[PDB]
């Protein structure tokens, strides 16, 4: 994924994006041949690809998910040229929603009913010996980050 | 084997989740921790419950989203993955609950979730 | 304890410096009695009666329990020389301890350790340069005899020493057999591909050099033949057992009539695989996995040898030597399950030989590649175990000589020559480094002194004569033939060691100096020790 | 070791002032990476003067 | 302790810092882009600066240890029997279904290997996989038969470093595995260190993007540790010089001037 | 309120009390659902999505302004509730569910299919209360019609 986005279109999410399984926990795959198993695996990968396509249909440059993002959605976002930030905890997604104005979404069947956060520039900065993601020119800014050096 | 060994303190109980994808662990500081077997990242650490946890029980009907933890706080308190919050707690126990069995769940006093 | 408030002990100054030298000297004194042809082996008891009679320096320090960190440095230094050179393990420990012992004496005279370290580094760099410019003998001028002489020199002080006339030929022949050339045309000798089997019994003279490979395995079943003339060796990396479905496959029976046929396939699948292998004419089947009883019967009826539980490294050497190909599975690129004759290795004979109430497989005279193996015979396992360690050193020595075609005179010739040159070169380098470089020259004399002491001879007199001969060599341009003069421990007089056939690989002396200097520098760099008390 | 940060980290100092000095070494290593011994020596000299 | 080796380490440290930053624009240096590899044996004089990528993993292939004009490709999926994320079992009710399952699994593995090979790839890096066999022995046999170097058990934390070094885009599904995902390199070779270990070096890349590796060697553990620490100190000093373009005399001059 | 972005105050709230978690239905008996083809997988996925959408639409159809559950729910249901202007609270205890049902004059509905307009409770004001610099929040239900339950807050 790109490391620098200008005029970002933030989409804050709280979805799975990690071996996303159907919540029917009594379901199982029971076939008589490994060809059918391979077909079901391809169907699962196609489901994940369709999920990523639905996310991308919002017309976004950045994507923050509260939970983890596995390798396949990661490469899908990279090929789409979309910067995807994973494992931003509840406080993190709440703060991004407060500072950028985005809506924490969990379904993407209605792109027009979900508002997107916006900021002038996102880049990576060095603070001491650690690298952090910087949101610059935020829209609302009702959330602050205070850096303490001691 | 996972053999992750990312832990500052000892592990009272390392309960593998019913879903064959992640593990649930509780350190000696009374904070439970959830780890992903595949990626290795710590999904979320559960605060509260200052004394060390002593037993971990996942939901029996799969549903890898809620679990109950008890330790030296004489507490029986239930969590939720989807919010990371203590959704339910109990006060009847008064002495260092050793083992907990999930039915409602029986710990050593049978609790009922539908009526607290 | 005081204002520091650290839960542990502390030592500073000459107190810790002496301890490091004392600890380093303790390790050397352990192995000083096992240097040179007049050296003696050592006996190690492992607290449960396990006896290890050995003369190798690395083996002695491997089994010893060392606590001092400075001692551990020298013990690990011996292992590094063993792994990266294979010989001179006792010399490097003795030299490093002597280097550190003499360096501390300079430090006690208010010479800063940085000056001592600087002097040691310059001396080590110049010692290597002097060796490569004045003390190397090209092996191309000597033919095959240098390899035998180099092998015989390494065999001295070992339990196969006096019998070195017969043992040197076996080692040289073994190394020359496994020789192969690679890309860029560099002839490389993969020593340790010569399998060494130990079996007590007849005298050491009866040790055999197999013109092939020796397997420490037996045939699977007694009904099979124990000798094949024109062997067609097939190497497999999978077990020949009853077929069992994997974890993700279950057998659920609804119609009861389908049960018998399904159970039939559990054993018929393996039979079809075995028949395919046998149909191509294979006589010997070697597999890393197990073979069930019902699978062995197919080889029994076909009159074919089948060996199971073959070690993976053994199978690789057999396949490479015989021209076979390891097949972890029977599957072509067309999705079928086939076996072709192209994956069959060939040998001139395979025999289930008997060696002292035991039995082993000899794959004799493999084609498309020449291999070698050695079977060592001795009084007992203690004797046989030490023969293997001594033989490994001789194999390593021959490998270095064949790769790097330069050798140096043995018997302290190099150390005596270096001591004279370094002490003269010291006067033309620095002002404080002069003492450090000179002390480096003196420390190298610990090798010829230790050789003479082990022979209970006049070490002071012999080294003085040995140094006098080398002194004339470096000052008289017409007496340069005296560089080869070393020590003759049998008669206790100096002797031309190049004429005597006492040779060592140049890499053994060069790596000994570089490794010992760095190890000595590391300990010399310490001036304070903090030992935290155990947390328990 | 000759590195000041490593020297101070490895030894288990118990007095709180020594712990603060160790943390100071860590901070100097983080910001600069060199001068880790010098900063501790400077702090010690400063407090020694503070005594008088 | 490495003072006599300064004539070798100082240019090495300067080159390592310069190779990972843009001198005309950079305001800070990320030392995580300079990997330090410690291998026992040899002498500190043997310390090397590798332009490409050095991996400590072992090649699973036997006999294929050198590849020229390599086309490396990262794999984040598993080359084994199909296994969906759901709970999956194969139910057998007839004898024919047994060898049908065997044949279909073989065909699936062969199809995966053929798809990998058709892109022209010849060196394959497999990410470490848990809960599923990353590299089945049958898949390894097919890969060996097509003359493809295979390296597995790649740590999940080294993917970014590998991608930055050799310019390879990781692939998580076989559908997206194409030629453009490969990172072309001049040479991929595994070399032994005087019988004291083995190292895989991929030296020479069409896209050597701001990443360098330093191989530290020494006689014993402690001297290697201090070689690493001293090299890190030198890198940190050059990093400071990058952050703050100012130089001051040493040897106690600033302290005496300050006191006066 | 479960979602951090739902409004903190609801006035004239039509309260819907539920004891069914906003999750796809799950039989109590040991049940195994077999997926034997790609079409089965697609049908199951569509069934999940339609179950979520249908339960949310059923809650919305009664005209309720606020929904209270007892067993919590997952991300999709939470975002659908936020998207449809339906403030909701989850994991409310059993005794608290009973008290809310008594005070608001509404019944307890065990599943969405039985949720009607006449079973909705009424409250004049539902609010979220902060307690200073403590991050802790509490829900307040009051201004009922003829509330038969009271709460003493000390
Ligand atoms: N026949 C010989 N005559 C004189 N000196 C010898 C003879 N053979 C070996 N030496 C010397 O004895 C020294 C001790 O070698 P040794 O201790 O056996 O090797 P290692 O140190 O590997 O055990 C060698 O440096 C060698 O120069
Ligand atoms: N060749 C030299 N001559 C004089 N002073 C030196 C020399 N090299 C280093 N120094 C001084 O030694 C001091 C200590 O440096 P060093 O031990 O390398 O790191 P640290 O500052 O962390 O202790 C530095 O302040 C430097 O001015
Ligand atoms: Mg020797
Ligand atoms: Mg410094």
């Amino acid at each position: 994924q790109p490391k620098r986005i200008e005029n970002a279109k933030i989409l804050i999410a709280n979805t799975g994006m990690d071996t996303d399984k159907i919540k029917i926990f009594g379901s199982r795959v029971r076939v008589d041949s490994t060809a059918k198993v391979a077909e079901i695996e391809h169907a699962e990968k196609e489901k994940m690809k369709e999920k990523v396509e639905r996310i991308l249909k919002h017309g976004i440059n950045c994507f923050i998910n509260r939970q983890l993002i596995y390798n396949y959605p990661e490469q899908l976002f990279g090929a789409a040229g979309v910067m995807a930030i994973e494992h931003a905890d509840f406080a993190g997604v709440e703060r991004l929603a407060l500072v950028t104005g985005g809506e924490i979404a969990s379904t993407f069947d209605h792109p027009e009913l979900v508002k997107l956060g916006s900021c002038k520039l996102i880049e990576e900065v060095m603070i001491g010996e650690d690298k952090l993601i910087h949101f610059s020119g935020v829209a609302l800014g009702e959330a602050c980050t205070i850096v303490l050096r001691g | 084997k996972k053999s992750v060994a990312m832990h500052t303190n000892y592990l009272s109980a390392c309960s593998f989740t019913n879903s064959d994808m992640q593990i649930l662990t509780a350190s000696g500081d009374g904070t439970c921790a959830l780890w992903d077997v595949e990626s290795g990242q710590l999904l979320q650490s559960f605060h509260g419950h200052g004394a060390d946890v002593l037993c971990l029980d996942l939901a029996p009907s799969e549903t890898g989203n809620t679990f109950v933890s008890g330790g030296c706080d004489k507490k029986a308190m239930v969590w939720d993955m989807r919010s990371g919050q203590c959704v339910q707690a109990f006060e009847t126990h008064e002495s260092d609950i050793n083992s907990v069995r999930y039915y409602a769940f029986a710990s050593g006093r049978l609790y009922d979730l539908r009526a607290d | 304890e005081g204002p520091l408030s650290v839960f542990g002990d502390r030592s500073t100054g000459e107190t810790i410096r002496s301890q490091n030298v004392m600890a380093a000297a303790s390790i050397a004194n352990i192995v000083k009695s096992s240097l040179g042809p007049v050296g003696l082996d050592k006996m190690l008891v492992d607290d449960i009666g396990d006896v290890t009679i050995t003369n190798d320096g690395a083996t002695i320090l491997k089994l010893l329990e060392v606590e001092h960190p400075a001692a551990k440095v020298l013990c690990e230094l011996a292992d590094l020389q063993d792994k990266e050179v294979g010989d001179g393990t006792t010399s490097v420990v003795i030299i490093a301890a002597e280097l550190l012992k003499n360096a501390d004496e300079l430090v006690k005279q208010k010479i800063h350790p940085t000056s001592v370290i600087s002097g040691y580094r310059l001396a080590c760099k110049e010692a290597v340069r002097y060796i490569n410019e004045n003390l190397i003998v090209n092996t191309d001028e000597l033919g095959r005899d240098c390899l035998i002489n180099a092998a015989k020199t390494s065999m001295s002080s070992k339990i196969i020493g006096i019998n070195g006339d017969f043992f040197a030929n076996m080692v040289v022949d073994a190394v020359l057999a496994i020789k192969y050339t690679d890309i860029r045309g560099q002839p490389r000798y993969p020593v340790n591909s010569v399998n060494i089997l130990k079996a007590h019994g007849r005298s050491q003279m009866e040790s055999m050099l197999i013109s092939g490979y020796a397997l420490n395995c037996v045939v699977g079943s007694q009904g099979m033949p124990k000798r094949i003339v024109n062997a067609k060796i097939a190497c497999l990396d999978f077990s020949l057992q009853k077929t069992k479905m994997k974890l993700g496959v279950q057998v659920v029976i609804t119609d009861p009539e389908k049960l018998d046929q399904i159970r039939q396939r559990e054993s018929d699948i393996t039979k079809e695989r075995i028949q395919k292998i046998l149909a191509t004419g294979a006589n010997v089947i070697l597999t890393t996995g197990g073979i069930d009883d019902m699978c062995l019967k197919y080889f029994v009826e076909a009159g074919a040898m089948a060996v199971r539980r073959v070690l993976k490294r053994d199978l690789k050497r057999i396949a490479k030597a015989s021209g076979a190909t390891i097949l972890s599975t029977l599957a072509n690129l067309e999705g079928e399950e086939t076996f072709e004759a192209a994956m069959l290795g060939q040998a001139e004979e395979v025999v289930q030989e008997r060696i002292c109430d035991d039995e082993l497989i000899l794959i004799k005279n493999t084609k498309a590649r020449t291999s070698a193996s050695i079977i060592l015979r001795g009084a007992n396992d203690f004797m046989c175990d030490e023969m293997e360690r001594s033989l490994h050193d001789a194999l390593c020595v021959v490998k270095r000589v064949l790769e790097s075609k330069s050798v140096v005179p043995g018997g302290g010739a190099v150390e005596a020559a270096l001591s004279i040159y370094l002490e003269n070169y010291a006067t033309s380098m620095g002002s404080r480094e002069q003492l450090a470089i000179a002390e480096f020259a003196r420390s190298l004399l610990v090798i010829p002194n230790t050789l003479a002491v082990n022979a209970a001879q006049d070490s002071t007199d012999l080294v003085a004569k040995l140094r006098a001969f080398h002194n004339e060599a470096q000052v008289n341009p017409e007496r340069k033939n005296l560089k080869w003069i070393g020590l003759d421990l049998s008669n206790g007089k100096p002797r031309d060691n190049k004429q005597a056939g006492v040779f060592e690989p140049t890499i053994v002396k060069v790596k000994s100096l570089k490794f010992a200097t760095e190890a000595a520098i590391t300990i010399l760099r310490i001036d304070d020790l903090i030992k935290l008390h155990p947390e328990s | 070791t000759n590195d000041g940060a490593t020297i101070l980290k490895q030894m288990q100092v118990l007095h709180p002032a020594a712990r603060m000095l160790v943390e100071l070494s860590k901070a100097q290593d983080i910001e600069a990476g060199d001068g880790t011994t010098s900063v501790v020596i400077i702090a010690g000299s400063l407090l020694d003067s503070c005594t008088k | 302790v490495v003072s006599q080796y300064s004539s070798l380490l100082s240019p090495m440290s300067v080159n390592a810092v310069m190779k990972v930053i843009d001198p005309a624009t950079a305001t800070s240096v990320d030392l995580r882009d300079i990997k330090i590899v410690k291998k026992l044996g040899g002498t500190i004089d043997d310390c090397e600066l590798v332009e490409g990528l050095v991996l400590t993993q072992k090649v699973s292939n036997s006999g294929i240890t050198r590849v020229e004009k390599a086309k490396i490709g990262l794999i984040q999926f598993c080359l084994s029997a199909p296994k969906t994320d759901m709970d999956n079992q194969i139910v057998v009710s007839d004898y024919a279904q047994m060898d049908r399952v065997l044949r279909e699994e073989r065909a699936y593995i062969l199809n995966l290997v053929k798809q990998i090979k058709k892109t022209g790839c010849n060196v394959l890096l497999i990410q470490k996989s848990i809960l599923r066999d990353a590299l089945s022995d049958l898949a390894l046999h097919f890969l060996n038969k097509m003359k493809i170097m295979v390296i597995k058990d790649i740590e999940r934390e080294d993917i970014e470093f590998i991608c930055k070094t050799i310019g390879t885009k990781p692939v998580a599904h076989i559908d997206q595995f194409t030629a453009d995902m490969l990172g072309s390199a001049e040479l991929a070779e595994e070399v032994n260190l005087n019988g004291s270990g083995k190292l895989l070096k991929i030296t020479g890349c069409a896209s050597p993007g701001k990443t360098v590796t330093i191989v530290v060697r020494g006689s014993n553990k402690l001297v290697i540790e201090e070689a690493e620490r001293s090299i890190h100190d030198a890198l940190c000093v050059i990093r400071c010089l990058v952050k703050k373009r100012a130089l001051i005399a040493g040897g106690g001059a600033p302290e005496i001037e300050l006191a006066l | 309120f479960s979602h951090p972005q739902m409004p903190k105050k609801v006035e004239d709230a039509k309260i819907a009390i539920l004891t069914c978690p906003f999750e796809p239905p799950k039989p109590k008996t040991k049940h195994k659902l077999d997926v034997t083809s790609v079409e089965d997988y697609k049908a199951l996925q569509k069934y999940e999505k339609e179950k979520f959408e249908e339960m949310i639409q059923q809650i919305k159809e009664t005209g309720a302004n606020l929904a209270i559950c007892q067993w919590g729910f997952d991300d999709e249901a939470n975002h659908l509730l936020l998207q449809n202007n339906l403030p909701a609270v989850r994991w409310v205890g059993g005794p608290e569910i009973e008290l809310i049902a008594i005070a608001t004059g509404g019944r307890i509905v065990p599943r969405f299919s039985e949720l009607t307009a006449e079973k909705l409770g009424f409250a004049g004001l539902v609010q979220e209360i902060s307690f200073g610099t403590t991050k802790d929040k509490m829900l307040v239900i009051e201004q009922c019609k003829n509330s038969r339950a009271v709460t003493i807050f000390i």
